[PDB]
């Protein structure tokens, strides 16, 4: 995807100022309390009866941290999102079988997360930039279902 | 189906907003115009630059309906009918540009929010306003 | 909100589908698992080769589910309260699912409908699975 | 996107068959009666009012044919539909601004008038091989979204 010159500048100085040990668990934490079928991939991970469960399951927040890390992949090479992400689609598409909307789903719920951290902060502007990079990834990440 | 807790957590939100709804309607559209561009087609009489007055004053009648909606939570189909109709019938709004709304609204609800968007609240938000969009595409015609 | 003459679409295309629905059904599940093959995630249980007893019986059950709707076609959200509980809590199904298996359902009315499946029955089905479909993803939770 | 040769056989054999000056207009009606928020891109095109007044209506099956051309030409270059579809998609999206949901509503919509004229011919094979096409289609004239 292109962002910007100035959309990359509002990308890149808010990310900067993310704890990359939380956000991910947030955001995946809030992806399986709002969209509860999400909840059939995770199975495993044990306790997802409440939020409260959710949002303090260690395994969530752990596996969370990964998923960040794949966003923060993804900053790293905006122009070559596809090449980034295709273990990963090869990993979401030909064996978990997730439908691809529930990406754009986990997008919008990260831009959500961005939001509530940063306040004031995430100006419009800055949220437009966002949606283009989630979008971006989402795309990316459901290549192996095009 | 919204739940006796997502009533009260809408409630509570509601209520932790009090006299921004309107200011945070006229938030909520000019992050969905720059965010989802294809909606802008909908207003092509409108100027949407930042600060407009037409933008404000559709933001208040946009947060003023879903006021409406949360007063009369388990009557909604009736209390936006009219809305229903004009949106469907006059306006052909397409139905994914309901998603894309109500996504920026929970945006601009948790970037002024920061004590009352918790996991469970964001969830019976994302509830109300899915309900309040199906009502609004009930119509087509 | 299906109109007067979508409930009589409906209607004509029920009788004319007639005892074929429970095969149509089955088809419709054969179309689904080899057109989005995300959706045999669901059925891990089942075998899904083609003319498996499984997919017959299951067939008629979603084909049974179908004609209780229309036969309640004012009361839905009652008729439909047990399967939307399933569809939701217990099997987790994905919302954009029911698109899929609605779309397969019209392609399957429409290959053997040639008569019935004009352009307003098909607008007419597709309210009607669309409405059966809002009413089973009324519930997660 | 890549069809198996089974695929491509299913495709090619039916399409062959396929009334290109009456199958874009079916088409493009059944989109406008089904999902009439469409009607909004079609104001020009005069009565709407009723199914019958769609379905007759002459600029409807004119423009349908420009359509079914389109797709005509996907389905010689599935390898390349990205390049097929470039100026499409500058139009439908940069010009146009259609949601790209809409594409993929009037390629199942093509796909029930293929079953509506095809009948039994049109089996669940056949159907699967034509499911990977208007993807593909709709993914292409979405790129300039992407
Ligand atoms: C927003 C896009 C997404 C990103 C960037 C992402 C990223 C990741 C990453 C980095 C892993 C670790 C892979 C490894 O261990 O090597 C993973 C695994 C996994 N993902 Fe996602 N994911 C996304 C969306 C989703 C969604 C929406 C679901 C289900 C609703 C899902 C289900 C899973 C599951 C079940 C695993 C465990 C795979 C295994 O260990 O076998 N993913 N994902
Ligand atoms: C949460 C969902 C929504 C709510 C509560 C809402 C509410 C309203 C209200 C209260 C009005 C003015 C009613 C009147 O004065 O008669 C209106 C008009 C309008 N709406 Fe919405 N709406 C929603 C979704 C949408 C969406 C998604 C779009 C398109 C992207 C849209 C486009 C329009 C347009 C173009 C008008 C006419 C504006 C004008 O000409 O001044 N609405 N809406
Ligand atoms: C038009 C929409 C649908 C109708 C009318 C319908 C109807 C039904 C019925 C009647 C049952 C059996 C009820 C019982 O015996 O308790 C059932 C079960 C089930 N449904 Fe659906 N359903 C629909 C959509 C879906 C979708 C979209 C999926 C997933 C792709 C799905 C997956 C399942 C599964 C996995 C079961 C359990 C099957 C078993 O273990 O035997 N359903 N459905
Ligand atoms: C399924 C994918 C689609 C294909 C293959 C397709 C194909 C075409 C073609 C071949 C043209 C003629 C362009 C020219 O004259 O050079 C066209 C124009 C047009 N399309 Fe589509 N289209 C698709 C989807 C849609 C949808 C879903 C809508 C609106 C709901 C739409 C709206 C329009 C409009 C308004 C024009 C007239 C453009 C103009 O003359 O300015 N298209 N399309
Ligand atoms: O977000 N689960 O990889
Ligand atoms: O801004 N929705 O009317
Ligand atoms: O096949 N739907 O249960
Ligand atoms: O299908 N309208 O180009």
């Amino acid at each position: 995807v292109h962002l910007t010159p100035e959309e990359k500048s509002a990308v890149t100085a808010l990310w900067g100022k993310v704890n990359v040990d939380e956000v991910g668990g947030e955001a995946l934490g809030r992806l399986l309390v709002v969209y509860p079928w999400t909840q059939r991939f995770f199975e495993s991970f044990g306790d997802l009866s409440t939020p409260d469960a959710v949002m303090g399951n260690p395994k969530v927040k752990a596996h969370g941290k990964k998923v960040l890390g794949a966003f923060s992949d993804g900053l790293a090479h905006l122009d070559n999102l596809k090449g980034t992400f295709a273990t990963l689609s090869e990993l979401h598409c030909d064996k978990l079988h997730v439908d691809p909307e529930n990406f754009r789903l986990l997008g919008n719920v990260l831009v959500c997360v961005l939001a509530h951290h940063f306040g004031k902060e995430f100006t419009p502007p800055v949220q437009a930039a966002y949606q283009k990079v989630v979008a971006g990834v989402a795309n990316a990440l459901a290549h192996k279902y095009h | 189906v919204l739940s006796p807790a997502d009533k009260t957590n809408v409630k509570a939100a509601w209520g932790k907003v009090g006299a921004h709804a309107g200011e945070y309607g006229a938030e909520a559209l000019e992050r969905m115009f720059l965010s989802f561009p294809t909606t802008k087609t909908y207003f092509p009489h409108f100027d949407l630059s930042h600060g407009s007055a037409q933008v404000k004053g559709h933001g208040k009648k946009v947060a003023d309906a879903l006021t409406n909606a949360v007063a009369h939570v388990d009557d909604m189909p009736n209390a936006l009918s009219a809305l229903s109709d004009l949106h469907a019938h006059k306006l052909r709004v397409d139905p994914v540009n309901f998603k894309l709304l109500s996504h920026c609204l929970l945006v601009t609800l948790a970037a002024h929010l920061p004590a009352e968007f918790t996991p469970a609240v964001h969830a019976s938000l994302d509830k109300f306003l899915a309900s309040v969009s199906t009502v609004l595409t009930s119509k087509y015609r």
